[PDB]
DNA sequence: TGGTGGTGGTGGTGGTGGTGGTGGTGG
């Protein structure tokens, strides 16, 4: 927690030593040390505090990770590899920005996102009709807008030289993946 | 070929040699893999599950809904075992057993074992250490939602635990697997229901603790109310139906109901008229009961009622019921 | 972080202190040129190329332009985005939309006055 | 008659929990 990171920056320096796990217990008002080790180790895996042989190594963040491609016109192949990070704000976009995407194809150039661009999306499963939402078609991807009634979903295009693609949710799986918040591009 | 004979005889005798005498045999040749089975409570339920009750050595699941009637069942599975001279542990996590409605559906409330566990590790714990004595037949877990891991106990609420209780469960059936058929002893697990969010096709209820268990249970059961039983203008018991949605020991996916009268267990007189009817032994004249050239009684409760009194035609019909199916 | 400049009024630089709207740490080295400032635009007239109304555009300071390049710069003391293309004495500002025409207007009576390029685009608008 | 001198890392585990009521019509 931020209270315990806290008090470690600050005993360490009023004392020159890190609090043992059983102070940081006794601190958190518990009888046992797993109390204090459970928060270190959820702070050393935040990338906050180093760990060695069972003792802190030390109490030594990229922004938005760039995860993988997404396509425009038809589905495209869906597998994690997160390839590097980009320093930017969270805050810019609306709802909190969590990862960025790849864009290929062109089936959204109205709205104003094209080939090559990152998409920054917020991680989520509650949307509604008429929104700009990024879902998955049996292990295959694809961003548009969504207008879902009864057992058939459509993915309508922004762009009039392509035409809706449409999903029965009784031969193909659908699993939305988040919401578009935003885009950034750098070509 | 001549060669091949020799050349795998001495292969079986190393690996008899080294891991003991028995790891290796025709699968025909081994009776430690014959099937055997213990009666369930309810005639219906035996007939559905095709080998004739549940079986040893293995695991069961039963999940439902709430006030579905699944520590009755249990309860009930438990009974039948001691008449035979089975010993019983019962494993209570929730901590809400009431010894008495035990003592009164039959259970030998002072030969079965009691435990309530303060954490999840501890009742796998001591599962396992019954099971490796070889001195207990059956064992019951009242839950497996309330399987709390120790680092949840000693935490704060809100806290984040993700995923925790899923490994320990994984652990758990990954030592228990091997424990359970070498000493044939036969583990109940209960589940709870909840629901899953976001769903857009199909059923959204699930159960809680995992995927682990739908894979190591050899069978899985889904019990469900239906109504009342009115012995007048108030209630005096319920409505049930059980499907088996798992089965590795026959066809699945039958089905079987009976009644719960409160205080009582499963009413089996009530079963054997109807089974008899399904079979042609009973005869329903239209809205009376008739047996055998008589006249019996004008429902279901009449029926069972002239049964029970009358031990000899009881005695008849079953014999003979359970000898088709 | 970052300056962003925001409406314009004449007779002073963009990066006027009543022309900032705030500062927002973007980190300047993702573009190919190093990014100095932001500027948000009324993207009508660039639409195929993909810019859009309210949108932010990220500049690198410099006079230096080439042909071809998509430049910010000032006509009648007021600010617009569009591509250049140079006649020799005369030069004309250019469009990337359906509905709109060249501006070619007259240095001897209005001269061209360039700030920088444009590296790239960021945006956050309603969708 | 008298002793020298240290090599080289290996492999991931597991899922959670549902929320909320609109709007009268004809002699
Ligand atoms: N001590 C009791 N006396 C009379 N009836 C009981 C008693 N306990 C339970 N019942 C009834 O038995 C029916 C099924 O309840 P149980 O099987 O005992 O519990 P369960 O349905 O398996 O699980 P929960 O705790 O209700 S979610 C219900 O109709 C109860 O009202
Ligand atoms: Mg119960």
């Amino acid at each position: 927690q931020q209270e315990v990171f806290d008090l470690i920056r600050d005993h360490i320096s009023q004392t020159g030593m890190p609090p043992t796990r059983a102070e940081i217990a006794q601190r958190l008002g518990f009888r046992s040390p797993n109390a204090a080790e459970e928060h270190l180790k959820a702070l050393a895996r935040k990338g906050v505090i180093e760990i060695v042989s069972g003792a802190s190594r030390g109490i030594r963040e990229e922004g938005l990770p760039l995860v993988g491609r997404v396509a425009a016109g038809e589905p495209l192949l869906a597998q994690q590899h997160i390839e590097g990070h980009y320093q930017v704000d969270p805050s810019l976009f609306k709802p909190n920005a969590d990862f960025l995407l790849r864009v290929s194809g062109m089936s959204m150039k109205d709205i104003g996102i094209m080939d090559g661009d990152l998409l920054a999306v917020h991680k989520t499963q509650d949307v509604r009709n008429g929104q700009v939402v990024v879902a998955r078609i049996d292990d295959e991807v694809t961003v548009a807008r969504l207008k879902k009634q009864g057992n058939k979903v459509e993915l309508l295009p922004e762009n009039s030289e392509f035409k809706p693609i449409v999903v029965d949710l009784r031969q193909q799986s659908f699993t939305i993946e988040g919401l578009a918040v935003g885009v950034i591009r750098n070509g | 070929d001549e060669n091949k004979q020799k050349a795998l005889a001495a292969a079986l005798g190393q690996i008899e040699k080294q891991f003991g005498k028995g790891s290796i045999m025709r699968l025909g040749e081994d009776r430690s893999m014959d099937v055997e089975t213990i009666s369930t409570g309810s005639l219906s339920l035996d007939i559905a599950l095709g080998a004739g009750g549940l079986p040893m050595g293995r695991i069961v699941e039963i999940y439902g809904p709430e006030s579905s009637g699944k520590t009755t069942l249990t309860l009930q599975v438990i009974a039948a075992a001691q008449r035979e001279g089975k010993t019983c542990a019962f494993i209570d996590a929730e901590h809400a057993l009431d010894p008495i409605y035990a003592r009164k559906l039959g259970v030998d409330i002072d030969n079965l074992l009691c435990s309530q566990p303060d954490t999840g590790e501890q009742a796998l714990e001591i599962c396992d250490a019954l099971a490796r004595s070889g001195a207990v037949d059956v064992i019951v877990v009242d839950s497996v939602a309330a399987l709390t891991p120790k680092a949840e106990i000693e935490g704060e609420i809100g806290d984040s635990h993700m995923g925790l209780a899923a490994r320990m469960m994984s652990q758990a059936m990954r030592k228990l697997a091997g424990n359970l058929k070498q000493s044939n002893t036969l583990l109940i697990f209960i589940n709870q229901i909840r629901m899953k969010i976001g769903v857009m096709f199909g059923n959204p209820e699930t159960t809680t603790g995992g995927n682990a268990l739908k894979f190591y249970a050899s069978v899985r059961l889904d019990i469900r109310r239906i109504g009342a039983v009115k012995e007048g203008e108030n209630v005096v018991g319920s409505e049930t139906r059980v499907k088996v949605v798992k089965n590795k020991i026959a066809a699945p996916f039958k089905q079987a109901e009976f009644q719960i009268l409160y205080g009582e267990g499963i009413n089996f007189y009530g079963e054997l008229v109807d089974l008899g009817v399904k079979e042609k032994l009973i005869e329903k004249a239209g809205a009376w009961y008739s047996y055998k050239g008589e006249k019996i009684g004008q429902g279901k409760a009449n029926a069972t009622a002239w049964l029970k009194d009358n031990p000899e035609t009881a005695k008849e019909i079953e014999k003979k019921v359970r000898e088709l199916l």
